[PDB]
């Protein structure tokens, strides 16, 4: 019954997925924060 | 330095297929992916060395 129990609820390992999804969030959002132009003219060094 | 766009990095023949009516293509965060060439039209993938 325990493969049973693990496999019917797709949420059981979700205090797993959980530091997972926050890592992957963490680097997403330290990525895409380089868009951010931080009240300078734009966000491109190259540009600059 | 494309049509005033300067970076550096390998340029490679693209596969993706870019409108009539497009110049750039992007990435997340504006990362620049592709540029067309203002000369022959032919698009290019960027990519950092
Ligand atoms: C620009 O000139 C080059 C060489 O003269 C030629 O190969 C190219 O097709 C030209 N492009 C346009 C848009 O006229």
């Amino acid at each position: 019954k325990i493969q049973d129990s693990l496999s019917s609820t797709p949420s059981a390992l979700g205090k797993l997925q959980d530091v997972v999804n926050h890592n992957a969030q963490a680097l997403n959002t330290l990525v895409k924060q380089l868009s951010s132009k931080f009240g300078a003219i734009s966000s491109v060094l190259n540009d600059i | 330095n494309f049509n005033g766009l300067t970076g550096t990095g390998v340029l490679t023949e693209s596969n993706k297929k870019f409108l009539p009516f497009q110049q750039f293509g992007r990435d997340i965060a504006d990362t620049t992916d592709a540029v067309r060439d203002p000369q022959t039209l032919e698009i290019l993938d960027i990519t950092p060395c």
